[PDB]
């Protein structure tokens, strides 16, 4: 490849992890106007670029806002999924009492492989419905463990 | 399934004071528990949530505390806005069973009543009966009486006070003591009055109109 | 904005069916964690938690009145309805609803909204509308008497909303007579007498009555 | 704490999480039913009890597949941000003519700090800004740069 | 549903303005990467790419004819407008408008939506509507003649539409004498003439012009 | 600023034959180039996108190759249902510049035209002109001529041709052959043929209706 054919291929590949991740404040973001000259009224190429490597590393910092947000979730989500954990031996415990069925390892196996085998659409949706079956079922649950 | 207990039932505080109302539960709700405001007739608005959580809105002045069975709502320094009642709710099981709830009344230095006397009108008078109302206007405190008079002589059974509640503006009280008598009894006398016991007089004041004023 | 209101009549004969219906709007009873229930007031006593439905149809109710209570919902239409049968007069009360929202979270407020109220009276006197007279005199007191009506409640307006500064409006007082009697007075400068306008809106729903009198000295 | 407080505060601390998660697939999700005695209509403490454990530890499948989800997003945030950094040695080095401004480092902490001290309505809202203008400063730069 | 439809003349004057409008639905003009094109085709001729405007009004053209091209849009009713100026025959031709979306990522599919195109003819000549004849005869043909309009082009149906099988409708030819002339026939069998009814639907909209002919034999 | 240039400008092949388009670039739009299939009239349909993908829908005999300035269109199988022109076109740099096409054209067997003649109508006699037309339904190729003659004398600058674009159904066309005269003309003269001379026949077949018919 050359240099153009470097740029494109590698500003192709940033903007589709952007939509991957896409599914009052007023804050300056970098945007592009008339006067940096990157439109056809008033097109410069060397003014064009100086707006866009300025625009990136002022947007670099945002970047870094973006990575501690989706940390933040990966470790909310693994919060809950100890946080259950435990919940599961407070329940037993309190039981005492076992006809109790635990799943097979290698079914979670064969089934996480198909969770995440379907396309992005598929699975934005299955998180959206995982999500919403679990907290239902718990405020259900909790409910009748309050009446004891 | 669970019983809320509220102590004191009614409470009577300055403004710049201090209240402690207290809600006890019959078995642990954690602390879950839920504090209401209550004007007169008006719906009850939240307060504190989660025993010592403050729901959006509320003053400052308002705090709750503790948890499993004793709780306990506290008005730092109180205004003539937070007369109310107020109520105590357990949310952990049902029945969501509330509390007796406590009547808070604002004190303020003693106030004499304005009084003034309505004569019957000339609607109900071309009718079956008549009615006399005495009017007694922003005094404190709420204890007062009043007795009617006509051609000096003493009545009973034939009246009925009502009292607003208490004027959060300058905690004061009104009275409205109306004397019903029929068409016949207010031709067959002349003078009409009403006798005012209260304690922000040094006598018994009274007012009076004439039949024909 | 989050609206709940109650409808329902506001007389209901002994051993008869009361029907009363929650229409809510500004949020959806199917939301996870979100219910409605049924709390009453019987006149200056304390509440009363009655009956509550979940988002899932689980209802509960309170012990004691199981047995006439049968709550019911209609998400499409966001309804709540608490029927009780064979009415009694010792269950004569302002019937509240309000919104259970977010049940096992932090945010579990509990009864954050509630609605107006509907005053039940529960007799098998019939419904009247109150005749309603002017009451004439710096300052010398003025107001109107809104006497013998059934059942409670009435509103009592001043020149329709426009004068609500010293209104001193009084509770009404149950007569011997078995009908109900309350007056609305405002404390006025004698100086406005002759310039403004004084009049009472008297208004009876139970009955449909409207009532308007001029209020004039002699 | 009593052993039903334990279960009560457990539970509401796994319920927040997952709010704070939330901001054709035919799939078979634990749900509560009237037989599983959790309802008034027929209410068993015990059999209850049965169904609330089977059912978490049949939705802990589908909790390791929700951390996998979040952790793809934070790979995801990753690679923007490492590749906008080569994006930008790509173009300062066709460049090679520098009137070229670099961000304070200590100006960009002071950002982030307050970027995350507003609560989270407000920083879902702004990683929901983010993504979205600098897709878009992307899209008119890149157009520009074909243009070359 | 995605939907592009151009609007605007189906003849016009030399040295006449030429005003096109394209109107979507489906898409906002308003989203990062979305943009709308305008492609023109002379009959029987390759394609060529007009103007595009993106979604930050960043207009561009072909070089050869900016000169009297001018885009612009209009967000809040999803309308392109692309306006022609001073037209000469040379430019008469189908008139296309294209979307073209996701322009950076790797679904920039480029034209992937276009609209059916509008006709344009470019000449003094007036509007004149057609006249249309029967044509009638183990398979006899038999069609309708439709013959002397202008400007290109007509719309031939057979029984509104519900005969589609065995047609050939035959492109216009342009007479030495300046107006179109076309035939559309139908392979019918010989069994069905006496049977089935056989009317040509012809519609010339550059006219308001809608004529039906029945088909019988002699 | 860009020119792309297709070879061949026009194809002809038999069904189940294999077709190959290419389309150079005067400068390198790196693989952003999109190719569009065009039925006749009809808008432009979606075919191969940034050079090999294709687009969704399009069957898998459609595959686009190439990268840079060398680009290619490739048809595995071809089946009758591909008779449109293929464009070219790339997305790189304004202007979005477009290929010359190509128009693609399906063989068959010679096939002999089914030849049928309409007499001017009775309306259009009784008017200015008449028409006569000699319909040529179905034949390959679509090489043909038609001779008109009246009372056997042959004409000349009184007909046009119509064809049809090729019928994909069957890979056949229909020829429109009018032949339009003065309402004396047709008056003037009985007989009315037409010569079809087509690929198809072993002679040069005439069809002919007369005046009274
Ligand atoms: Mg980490
Ligand atoms: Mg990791």
């Amino acid at each position: 490849l050359t240099s153009s054919e470097r740029i494109d291929k590698q500003i192709r590949y940033i903007l589709d992890g952007i939509s991957a991740l896409r599914k009052e404040n007023n804050l300056n973001l970098p945007k592009m106007a008339e006067k940096d000259g990157c439109f056809q009224s008033g097109f410069n190429e060397e003014t064009c670029l100086v707006k866009i490597i300025t625009g990136l590393l002022e947007f670099e910092v945002y970047l870094e806002y973006l990575q501690n947000r989706f940390e933040s979730s990966e470790e909310q989500a693994r919060a809950v999924q100890m946080s259950t954990k435990v919940l599961i031996q407070f329940l037993q415990k309190k039981a005492k009492n076992d006809a109790i069925t635990t799943p097979d390892p290698t079914t979670n196996a064969s089934l996480l492989t198909k969770l995440q085998a379907q396309n992005q659409w598929l699975q934005d949706m299955t998180t959206h419905l995982i999500l919403r079956s679990f907290k239902e079922f718990l405020q259900s649950s909790l409910r009748a463990l309050r009446q004891m | 399934d669970v019983v809320m207990t509220q102590s004191p039932s009614s409470l009577s505080a300055s403004v710049g004071d201090r209240v402690t109302i207290t809600c006890k539960a019959s078995q642990s709700v954690s602390d879950v528990l839920t504090w209401y405001q209550q004007k007169p007739g008006k719906a009850p608005k939240l307060l504190i949530y989660y025993a010592s959580n403050r729901y959006t809105g509320v003053p400052s002045r308002f705090s709750g505390s503790g948890s499993g069975t004793d709780f306990t709502l506290t008005i730092s320094s109180l205004q003539p806005e937070d007369f109310a009642t107020y109520y105590c709710q357990q949310g952990y099981r049902s029945p969501y069973t509330f509390g007796g709830g406590t009547k808070l009344e604002i004190k303020r230095t003693v106030a004499a009543p304005s009084v003034f006397i309505f004569p019957p009108s000339d609607e109900q008078l071309k009718s079956g009966t008549a009615s006399v109302v005495c009017l007694l206007n922003n005094f404190y405190p709420r204890e007062a009486k009043v007795q009617w008079k006509v051609d000096n002589a003493l009545q009973s059974g034939n009246s009925q006070e009502s009292v607003t509640e208490q004027d959060s503006k300058d905690s004061t009280y009104s009275l409205s003591s109306t004397l019903t008598l029929s068409k016949a009894d207010y031709e067959k006398h002349k003078v009409y009055a009403c006798e005012v016991t209260h304690q922000g007089l040094s006598s018994p004041v009274t007012k009076s109109f004439n039949r024909g004023e | 904005q989050i609206t709940l209101k109650e409808s329902g009549p506001a007389l209901v004969k002994p051993t008869q069916t009361l029907t009363l219906t929650c229409t809510f709007s500004g949020f959806s009873l199917s939301t996870s964690g979100m219910g409605v229930g049924w709390i009453r007031q019987p006149p200056g006593k304390a509440l009363e938690w009655l009956a509550h439905i979940w988002w899932d149809d689980d209802k509960y109710y309170n012990p004691s009145l199981k047995s006439r209570l049968t709550i019911s919902k209609d998400t499409s239409k966001n309804q709540v309805v608490l029927t009780m049968t064979n009415m009694d007069p010792v269950d004569t009360a302002t019937y509240y609803c309000a919104r259970r929202a977010n049940y096992g979270t932090s945010y579990d407020y509990g009864m954050d909204y509630w609605g107006q109220g509907t005053l039940v009276t529960v007799s098998s006197a019939s419904t009247k509308g109150p005749s309603v007279f002017p009451l004439a005199p710096g300052t010398a007191a003025l107001g109107c008497l809104v006497k013998d009506y059934f059942p409670e409640p009435v509103t009592v307006s001043w020149n329709s909303g426009a004068l609500t500064s010293g209104v001193h409006t009084f509770p009404a007082v149950l007569q011997s007579s078995g009908l109900y009697s309350l007056s609305s007075v405002v404390t006025v400068p004698s100086s406005s007498l002759g310039t403004q306008t004084y009049i009472c809106n008297v208004n009876h729903k139970p009955s449909n009555t409207k009532v308007d009198k001029k209020v004039e000295p002699k």
